[PDB]
């Protein structure tokens, strides 16, 4: 499987896969049954989808990623080539020397914990020059194809992502994103300088 | 003191409307429980609704029988009120003779009703069979009028082409025409054409299909002749004869003659359908 | 010839001797000892779910490891995964043959395995980087349908087939490392310990015989009934197994002790089972009757304590939960109900 | 006035 | 000349089949009435549990 | 969905879509008109089913704007109680028989022949629970070599309780009514007979109408006037 950036599918079936760009721009689901559009720019850019082709338009760095949902499914796999709650992140550098345990802290303002039980905040990381790799899914959950080392805990409106073992392939920029409601809100950007 | 010919009819009118409201209801239930899977549920799922909506209605009728013409809704009821089951009742009659000519559709051409027989072109018939009776319709709501009477207080609510004679006529040749001529050739001829390439083979002959199709022509015919023959004349035939008077005295049978057939029409799908009894209890 | 009559004949007296030997040790009786057990409460069972959606006819259902999700088989050539909290179709997998008579959902919810009536048994790999569902290895080389297919390990399976004969699959390389024989009648059910050490098979000629998986080959045989066997299946503990056939009779066995526990039947019902269940406790016991309804059995008492009276068709299939919350049902005509 | 139905 | 070597497998599973040992019925039901006592402690079919923590409870839905 | 959250009103979506699909492919499969085909296999049964058409074998053919789906079971060589309730719903059976084999023994015993081994099976076919209402056509095939047959050799051995002119056409229609005589219903049932030898030019056009009389049999109970 591969996305190559519109953008293009080659390796998968695009019409069984929902979309999100992502700052969040637009969602459009299988069939294009709902659509969800960003409030900054609702008006100026529009999405669209053509399934024979398996093309994404978008009329107007911008990434394009991967969703699939139900039950035991790790939504925002792919990320390409490339009223509002606010997930904020006091931590802006640290440095640190392989072999040893990190810590990086996001906060909330509200109870994320929907009635179904899923805790929907995305640990990902990008690293320098790389397009973003998804991490933690869920706050509870790997992902598949990284690194066993990663990890994540936390709860009520604080929540923290775990490095037990560093090595010198672990430098990167960290992010927190939340999918509890649109629009998709952003954490300020955690950088870890080597 | 009431008339002879009105008591009759009066009862007429409570009998059927009763055993209508049952007899519709339940089929209207049992036909609304599978009309997503069966192609002919959905046919008389329409035929159902319209002869219950028609049915709801009669106990306005019943009123208006009972005391002399006893109208308290005023003149706005006098425009669209009659019309909705003037409208159903034709209703009925255009989904029979629709499915009618479904049933030779079926017998006939066996290989073009696998490939293409599907719920659209039943839905698009049976829309189509519900709008034609807006094209008779709309000439009562146009032509409906109220009169009050300053002697001993009456009102009396009648449709009056003051002077609209051949409009009249125009209207009374193609409702007649239409709406009794189409269904009854409609339905012989191809009722006709069934049971003969029926019985000409061993394997689909069967005594069955004579008892129903002679049956539902007959009860029909037999039931509503009367109501149009003496309304057309009531039509042509000008106010100012006491013939006329008669015609009106005779109207109240004549209607509640045509009336029978409603609570006719599901005893006839109830008594000749296959699993009756089981599917109101999967129901 | 004389070496095959007196051949005959010393198989005859063995079969004499194991019968004494096994009468030897029958001093109780299992309804004796669980006499003075008070009986449990009438089991009220109501429809919490129904699932729609099979335009066809259905053979086959498995509940999953997180006792969430069930996977699904009509004769329309699907296999549907579902989702029995939220009412949602997971998955939707066409079929190459649409004769199938089973499925087998893996323990470690990543592979379905399909086959039936074609000799061929295809497993689906259902996590896929994908994001479909496709074949993944085809096992071929019985020459009978088969009736039932089971989950060793990620990397094993045991097929028993309709030429008398059940064989241990490796997906892997796709050739069968071991291979059951000894039935005279075709094979119907098959059912597997806790443990994944010891498995029982039943066949046409109302016998069940028990194989180890390590040395491949059979160490028991229990027979009793009088027509085609149809379930199987181990008591939770996985000491004891229960057997419903097609002659309206179930019967409980023993691995220990080899004689009868019990046997449920009632003389309103001539007619057999099709599907046999347990619970989580051994207490309760689901026997899926062919008279349009299924039925629930006191597996200590053996009296009936329920009827799951809302189907309008046979009973084929049946499921019970792995922390056993639930049971689900399916049905003949297209039909889904999940009891609780 | 004709009274009724037509 | 299969008649011989299938009797003789037969015979050979005859000798298998019995050499193996055998326990009172009793033991056997009282240890299956043990494992069905210890383990309906946790039968939701058995006991109906509240519908409070019930996951599959009749909701609206 | 106001409960729903953001990530389940996509699988709700997904499942209807899903349902959609398989509604759709659902009405695709009532369009086919299933033929089941059954012999003693050196009958004539792979004869034929090459002549007719341009575990178990499926073949799909189309004439006169009509899909025909055949399933043939020779090659099961099980049981037949088992797994025969999965053909409850074909809308034909087809019956291959040689009545040239009359003569012929059967290899297992030599005292029992080939004709009552398929009249036994046609009893069996026949009075089936699952085929009250099932139609069955017969095809009587291979007849020149019974005709050139019938002279060197009487068909008295076959059956001697026969009294005839010794000819073609008295032995074939003397089997024709045997084979007739299995059935039981005669009311919803009807057995077609036919003769054809390798060349054929009207075989197709036999089952064909057979098929459309099953088709407008179906139709007219469908709707209740039968």
């Amino acid at each position: 499987v591969q996305l190559v950036e519109s953008c293009s599918a080659s390796g998968f079936a695009f019409s069984s896969f929902g979309m999100h760009w992502v700052e969040w721009v637009a969602y459009i689901s299988s069939g294009s049954g709902t659509i969800y559009y960003a409030d900054t720019v609702k008006g100026r850019f529009t999405i669209s989808r053509d399934d024979p082709k398996n093309t994404l338009f978008l009329q107007m760095m911008y990434y394009c990623v991967r969703s699939i949902y139900y039950y035991g499914s790790s939504p925002f796999d792919f990320w390409g080539q490339g009223s509002d709650i606010v997930m904020t992140q006091a931590t802006s550098s640290v440095p640190v020397t392989p072999g040893e345990s990190v810590s990086i802290s996001c906060r909330s303002s509200k109870s994320l914990l929907h009635s179904n039980g899923n805790t929907y905040l995305y640990w990902f990381l990008q690293r320098p020059g790389q397009s973003p790799q998804l991490l933690i899914y869920r706050m509870s959950n790997l992902a598949s194809g990284v690194p066993d080392r990663f990890s994540g805990s936390g709860s009520g409106t604080a929540f923290t992502l775990t490095i037990s073992r560093l090595e010198a392939e672990d430098v990167g920029v960290y992010y927190c994103m939340q999918h509890l409601e649109y629009p998709l809100t952003f954490g300020a950007g955690t950088k870890l300088e080597l | 003191t009431l008339r002879v010919p009105d008591i009759l009819a009066l009862v007429i009118f409570a009998v059927v409307f009763l055993v209508g409201v049952l007899g519709n209801a339940l089929v209207v239930w049992v036909t609304a429980f599978e009309a997503k899977r069966t192609i002919n549920a959905i046919w008389f799922l329409n035929l159902a609704v319209a002869d219950f909506l028609s049915c709801l209605a009669l106990p306005i009728l019943f009123t208006s029988i009972v005391q002399h013409h006893h109208w308290p809704f005023g003149g706005a009821a006098c425009s669209i009120l009659p019309s909705l089951i003037l409208l159903n009742m034709y209703a009925s009659i255009l989904l029979l003779a629709t499915i009618s000519a479904d049933r030779f559709l079926l017998v006939f051409k066996p290989i073009w009703c696998q490939n293409f027989r599907g719920a659209g072109l039943a839905w698009i018939a049976c829309a189509v069979a519900w709008g034609l009776a807006l094209l008779l319709t709309i000439p009562s709501f146009l032509y409906r009028v109220v009169r009050e009477e300053y002697f001993p207080p009456k009102v009396l609510c009648g449709v009056d082409y003051s002077h609209d004679k051949r409009r009249e006529r125009a209207v009374a040749i193609v409702r007649l025409v239409l709406g009794f001529l189409w269904p009854l050739l409609t339905l012989t001829i191809c009722y006709t054409f069934i049971l003969l390439r029926t019985w000409s083979r061993r394997a689909t002959r069967s005594t069955k299909t004579l008892k129903v199709v002679v049956a539902v022509v007959a009860s029909f015919f037999i039931f509503w002749l009367p109501y149009q023959v003496t309304g057309i004349m009531m039509s042509f035939l000008e106010p100012s004869s006491p013939t006329f008077l008669l015609l009106k005295k005779l109207d109240s049978l004549c209607v509640s003659f045509a009336y029978i057939n409603c609570c006719i029409n599901p005893i006839i799908y109830v008594v000749a359908g296959q699993g009756f009894q089981g599917r109101l209890r999967k129901s | 010839g004389s070496e095959l009559d007196q051949l005959r004949q010393e198989a005859e007296q063995l079969k004499n001797q194991i019968r004494d030997a096994r009468k030897a040790c029958a001093d109780a009786t299992l309804s004796q000892i669980t006499n003075n057990i008070d009986p449990v409460g009438r089991i009220q069972m109501r429809t919490r779910r129904t699932l729609r959606g099979h335009l066809a006819k259905i053979y086959a259902m498995h509940w999953g490891t997180d006792s969430r999700l069930l996977v699904s088989a009509s004769q329309d050539g699907k296999l549907i995964i579902w989702d029995s909290y939220t009412t949602n179709k997971v998955h939707a997998i066409p079929l190459r043959s649409s004769w199938v008579m089973t499925c087998a959902y893996a323990p470690s919810g990543n592979y379905v395995a399909c086959g039936g009536l074609d000799n061929i048994c295809s497993i689906y790999n259902l996590k896929t980087r994908e994001g479909n569902v496709r074949v993944s290895r085809e096992l071929a080389g019985h020459t009978g349908y088969l009736s039932c297919c089971r989950f060793l390990d990620d990397n094993q399976i045991v097929t028993s087939s309709g030429d008398t004969t059940c064989a241990l699959w490796d997906i892997e390389t796709g050739q069968q490392t071991t291979t059951f024989t000894g039935h005279t009648g075709d094979v119907m059910s098959l059912s597997l310990a806790p443990d994944t050490r010891l498995f029982v098979s039943g066949a046409c000629d109302a016998s069940a015989k028990l194989w180890d998986v390590r040395e491949g080959m059979c160490r028991q045989t229990f027979t009793g009934h009088e027509s085609d066997i149809n379930a199987i299946c181990f008591f939770p503990n996985g000491n004891a197994f229960a057997t419903g056939s097609d002659d309206a009779t179930c019967r409980l066995f023993d691995l220990r002790a080899d004689q009868e526990l019990m046997t449920y039947s009632h003389d309103n019902i001539i007619c057999g089972i099709t599907s046999v269940s347990f619970s989580k406790s051994g207490r309760l016991l689901l026997a899926g009757y062919d008279d349009f309804n299924c039925n629930v059995w006191d597996a200590l008492k053996a009296d009936r304590a329920g009827v799951l009276a809302g189907h309008d068709n046979r009973v084929s299939c049946l499921g019970v939960t792995d922390d056993g919350m639930a049971v689900a049902t399916g049905s003949w005509d297209s039909f889904l109900k999940i009891w609780n | 006035f004709k009274p009724x139905a037509x | 000349t299969a008649s011989i070597a299938q009797a003789r497998k037969l015979v050979e599973q005859l000798k298998m089949e019995a050499n193996i040992d055998r326990i009172k019925v009793s033991k056997a039901a009282a240890d299956l009435m043990a494992y069905c006592e210890a383990h309906a402690k946790e039968d939701p079919l058995l006991t109906p549990v509240p519908a409070s923590e019930n996951p599959f409870r009749e909701k609206k839905f | 969905g106001c409960t729903l959250s953001a990530e389940d009103k996509a699988a709700v979506e997904r499942s209807k879509m899903i349902d959609r699909n398989l509604r759709e492919d659902g009405e695709k499969a009532a369009r086919e008109v299933k033929l089941l085909l059954l012999g003693a296999g050196e009958s004539g049964k792979s004869t034929i089913v090459k002549q007719m058409k341009i575990g178990i074998v499926e073949t799909h053919f189309t004439f006169k704007d009509l899909h025909f789906k055949m399933f043939d079971v020779g090659g099961q060589r099980s049981e037949r109680k088992k797994w025969i309730h999965c053909f409850e719903g074909v809308t034909a059976i087809i019956f291959c028989v040689a009545l040239s084999d009359y003569d012929l023994v059967l290899a297992e015993d030599e005292e029992m022949n080939r004709m009552h081994e398929s009249m036994k099976l046609f009893d069996s076919i026949c009075n089936n629970k699952w085929f009250t209402d099932t139609s069955i056509i017969l095809f009587l095939n291979k007849k020149d070599l019974f005709e050139e047959k019938i002279k060197k050799s009487p068909l008295t051995i076959c059956y001697p309780e026969y009294a005839g002119s010794n000819t073609y056409e008295e032995a074939a229609a003397y089997i024709q009514c045997q084979f007739e005589d299995l059935n039981k219903r005669k009311d919803t049932k009807e057995i077609y007979t036919h003769f054809t030898c390798a060349t054929d030019t009207k075989n197709v056009q036999f089952v064909f109408d057979a098929v459309t009389d099953v088709i407008i049999k179906n139709n007219l109970k469908d709707c209740g006037l039968f």
